[PDB]
């Protein structure tokens, strides 16, 4: 006996207030009853159950499921009881490694730890309340009555504990051995380094006799997977990583539930696969969710759609990363709202993908959006790579200065530089900041009867040009912007307007280039073709000139 | 040398508030740092058996280089049962005001065993390489409510000798910060901070230097022109107009009475004698306080902060709308504005707990997701406010231009 160092027990607890489970077991058959026994007793004798009494008072359901193309029976102890009433324990893997934040490595070995599940001991207080019932034949005998000593396969706390514990265990071979990078993923040890190979599995066989410290038994080379590793949808190779083969649903009959699951599937093809669009086909789960009826499509989604078929079929790879070269991220305009940008430290060699859409709003403009995508790329890079890239942006340096300095909000974007890639964001007006000497000044203002929805919006000016529109199926707010696409449509390129709207000004003032309205979409394109729009605010029904006699006009 | 007992409020749990992204050097940072508070019993290693998490983060206290840990206790400051510190009305009339660090004296307390385990927080790895490091406290952390209060009791008797000593000076404890108010000149009182210093060392190198402004709430103010343009008169309406929902007798009658007609905006206007008269008495009006201003310690303090450009900003801070207990402007990165507002919340946090002992909610002029990546790489506070988000351009920010 070269005796083995023991395995820090976790302690655990039930939930408060929260006692053990008791559940009946449920009839089974004799075939069944006959596999359990032989199951349970091996189990006994490897020391992973042991059996107990009748003063044990707690109790979980067991199954029987013969695995398929096997003529053996499988043991299923049910444990979604017992969880129910387990303690909250901080869980495993927060988020997903990405595989672009792998450092470029010489060798990479995994280690195949799944021997060791049923090799850390459970809390010795716990053990009460895992206890299980083997119904006897004929139920003329009471049952065989056992509990577990080691994780059980399916409960709550197994998978934080055993990892725990793996890390606890690893701790002073990676101290020890600097050199060695290891990521743990389930029972799976995947051991890295930039040593050659001889070295390398050198190093591995070193891990593999500390291992044994604690009794825990690896595949030896021979028995170990290859190069290339699937592994949470990735297929992982030496120097180039790309996603698993994205097979999608052929049906000319859809529903609402498939057509969330390749949503899902076409983004997930989207970190890797340039140009991915899901914009139309996502608007059509718009506030449907009853998951089994059909809808077709437009001329322009499966023109977004032959391509999406299309991209996916030249398979495309990532690189992975050089921490001593730069991270550069570059963002491109789609249109409609939607926006991609690829990571990668030399030219052509992308470490990674991505889209970003708008986010949903009444109004918007192109340069609100891009700094969105830039603090989503920024996050995104925090996370994977710890630090913020680089950024290539297709919107001139003036451009953005003129921006930030007039907008009414503050705002920031990292280190960037521009990049000459049509379209390029703009600003697409300016607002004057003083009146215009020499140009017309048009006083609107629009009204509106709540309940019969007639109004009016109009304006007059200080040259004696009038104007008053009636209006149907119409709105307060709806007419005061309607008086100010009239007095732009009708003025030269220089103009002073003075509304009493504070609905209108609030629009305008956030300077949006597109809108959902197209009411404000015209007067965006009327303040395109102006030389210069100075638009001033006056409160309403105070008799201001002009103001006064518009109001008149427009509320009779 | 003892542990206090100290729990939750009813009905809720530990705090299990998600660790945001980290940098590379502010990761390693906390790491050192960590490090070192493990090998002095200030923290201790965690298994999977706390589901709990505080957020922790590394920033550079100002006029300094080594990075410190700040632990964002505010879900947990929530949580934790109240613990009862009467917030001396005098400090705020003091001369100049002195900001000292004593959050160090909280480490040599130890936390009640209980409670420990609703300190955890996790330092995380890149990439989600590995699980976080995961820590809970043993001793009274830095930037939880309960430190203070816990330790008000050793704290009182450190400074009696010196309070006895100088009858004439304040000194006010809240979070990890001392303030220290007098009347003297400059020099004078300089040096008798230093002496307070003698203190921690027998029983910390930095400090902050405030002054009191000329006005708690700044006047409103209308230009003073000699020949008024149509715009100028709309805009001085406007305003007027607004002042009358904080100011009882503003009349604007006799000046919307000269924009009578349908004139140019850069047309001059001659201001008629009653329409003087009545902008006259407006002034008069907008030197008095505002009526029936009181402030009251149940409920919340809101400041707004608008920026003016040109590295400007205005704020207000009141309870109530239109019954501002102060306003005030602060102005001077020429080319970061986040940086700029994240130094205008804490200029303002710091004049909300002189005045009032506690921090305001603040209604920010920026969006979320631009405010959330960014403040915490210009942060250099102990403590940290609430804050919401501004989304539409509010027409309020000419009226204090
Ligand atoms: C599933 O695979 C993961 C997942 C995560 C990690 C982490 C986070 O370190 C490592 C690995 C091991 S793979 C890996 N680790 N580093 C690199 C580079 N690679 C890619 C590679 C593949 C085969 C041979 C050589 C290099
Ligand atoms: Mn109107
Ligand atoms: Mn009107």
């Amino acid at each position: 006996m070269v005796p083995i160092s023991p395995i820090e027990t976790v302690p655990v607890k039930l939930k408060p207030g929260m006692d053990g489970p008791k559940v009946k077991q449920w009839p089974l058959t004799e075939e069944k009853i006959k596999a359990l026994v032989e199951i349970c007793t091996e189990m006994e004798k490897e020391g992973k159950i042991s059996k107990i009494g009748p003063e044990n008072p707690y109790n979980t359901p067991v199954f029987a499921i013969k695995k398929k193309d096997s003529t053996k029976w499988r043991k299923l102890v049910d444990f979604r009881e017992l969880n129910k009433r387990t303690q909250d324990f901080w869980e495993v893997q927060l988020g997903i490694p990405h595989p672009a934040g792998l450092k470029k490595k010489k060798s990479v070995t995994v280690l195949d730890v799944g021997d060791a599940y049923f090799s850390v001991p459970l809390d010795e207080d716990f053990r009460k309340y895992t206890a299980f019932t083997i119904p006897s034949i004929n139920n003329e005998t009471p049952g065989i009555r056992y509990q577990y000593n080691v994780l059980p396969q399916g409960w709550k706390g197994s998978p934080a504990i055993f990892q725990s514990s793996m890390t606890k265990i690893l701790e002073p071979f990676k101290k020890q051995n600097p050199d060695i990078v290891i990521y743990q993923y389930m029972d799976d040890l995947y051991v890295g380094s930039d040593l050659e190979i001889g070295q390398h599995r050198t190093k591995i066989e070193e891990l593999r006799q500390h291992l044994l410290r604690w009794g825990l038994t690896t595949p030896d080379k021979k028995h170990q997977k290859e190069p290339p590793f699937l592994w949470m949808g990735y297929e992982l190779h030496p120097d180039k990583w790309t996603v698993q083969p994205i097979v999608l649903p052929e049906k000319d009959s859809w529903t609402v539930n498939d057509i969330q699951k390749l949503v899902g599937k076409l983004n997930w093809a989207s970190q890797i696969y340039p140009g991915i669009k899901v914009r139309q086909l996502s608007k059509l789960l718009r506030g449907t969710k009853a998951l089994t009826e059909v809808i077709p499509l437009t001329e322009e989604a499966e023109l977004e759609l032959a391509e999406n078929r299309e991209i996916l079929k030249e398979p495309v790879h990532g690189v992975y990363y050089d921490p001593s070269k730069d991270l550069i991220a570059e963002i491109q305009k789609q249109g409609q709202g939607q926006w991609t940008y690829q990571i990668y430290q030399e030219p052509f060699k992308n470490l990674k993908t991505g889209k970003y859409a708008r986010m949903r709003g009444a109004h918007t403009n192109d340069v609100k959006q891009l700094t969105e995508a830039v603090q989503k790329i920024t996050t995104e890079s925090i996370v994977i790579w710890g630090k913020t890239p680089k950024f290539k942006l297709p919107i001139q340096k003036e451009t953005w200065e003129t921006w930030w300095t007039e907008y009414w909000q503050a705002t920031w974007i990292p280190e960037w530089e521009f990049v000459n890639t049509p379209p390029l964001v703009k600003l697409w007006y300016q607002l004057e900041k003083e009146p215009i000497v020499g140009a017309e000044t048009f006083y609107v203002d629009g009204a509106a009867n709540r309940e019969t929805k007639l109004g009016k919006a109009g304006y007059v000016t200080n040259k004696g040009r009038q104007k008053v529109v009636p209006l149907t199926n119409t709105t307060n707010q709806k007419t005061e912007l309607q008086a100010i696409y009239l007095a732009l449509q009708d003025s030269g390129l220089e103009v002073n307007i003075v509304t009493d709207s504070q609905y209108a000004l609030g629009i305008i003032q956030a300077q949006p280039d597109k809108s959902e309205s197209e009411l404000v979409n015209q007067i965006i394109e009327q303040l395109i073709k102006k030389e210069k729009v100075y638009l001033a605010w006056v409160p309403a029904h105070k008799g201001i000139g002009g103001n006064e006699q518009v109001d008149k006009l427009v509320s009779a | 040398i003892e542990t206090v007992p100290v729990k939750l409020k009813p009905g809720m749990d530990g705090p299990k508030v998600k660790q945001w992204p980290l940098t590379e050097e502010k990761i390693k940072a906390l790491v050192e740092i960590c490090t070192e508070m493990e090998k002095e019993g200030k923290i201790s290693k965690i298994g999977p058996e706390n589901p709990y998490n505080t957020p922790v983060f590394a920033i550079k206290k100002k006029d300094s280089t080594k990075w410190r840990k700040l632990v964002d206790f505010r879900e947990l400051n929530k949580r934790t049962q109240d613990f009862w510190i009467p917030h001396p009305a005098g400090l705020k009339k003091k001369k100049s005001v002195t900001v000292l660090d004593v959050g160090d004296a909280y480490f040599s307390v130890p936390l009640d065993e209980d409670f420990r385990k609703y300190t955890a927080f996790t330092i995380p790895s890149i990439n989600n390489e590995t699980p976080g490091i995961r820590y809970q406290y043993n001793v009274l952390p830095q930037g939880w409510k309960g430190s203070p209060a816990i330790f008000q009791s050793s704290m009182t008797k450190i400074l009696e000798p010196f309070k006895k000593q100088n009858p004439d000076i304040v000194i006010y404890q809240y979070m990890d910060d001392l303030y220290v108010g007098s009347d003297l000149e400059i020099g004078q009182h300089r040096t008798k901070i230093e002496e307070l210093r003698q203190h921690l060392l027998r029983w910390l190198w930095m400090g902050y230097e405030l002054h009191p402004d000329k006005w708690t709430v700044q006047p409103i103010v209308l230009p003073e022109k000699d020949s008024w343009t149509v715009n100028d008169i709309q805009k001085l309406v406007g305003k007027l107009n607004w002042a009358s929902q904080i100011y009882p007798g503003i009349k604007v009658r006799q000046l919307s009475k000269l924009l009578r007609g349908t004139k140019a905006l850069t047309e001059v206007i001659p201001l008629t004698e009653e329409a003087e008269l009545e902008l006259a008495e407006n002034r008069e009006i907008l030197k008095e306080p505002v009526h029936g201003v009181y402030y009251d310690p149940s409920k919340d303090l809101i400041a707004e902060i608008q920026k003016q450009g040109q590295g400007q900003w205005t704020y207000q801070i009141y309870q109530e709308p239109f019954k501002n207990l102060k306003t005030g402007k602060y102005a001077r990165a020429h080319t970061n504005d986040v940086k700029q507002l994240t130094e205008a919340v804490q200029k303002i946090t710091t004049e909300s707990i002189v005045i009032w002992g506690k921090t305001p909610k603040f209604k920010l002029p920026i969006q979320k997701e631009t405010w959330e990546t960014w403040w915490t790489e210009y942060w250099q506070a102990t403590w940290i406010p609430e804050w919401e988000f501004v989304n539409t351009p509010p027409l309020v920010k000419l009226w204090y231009q």
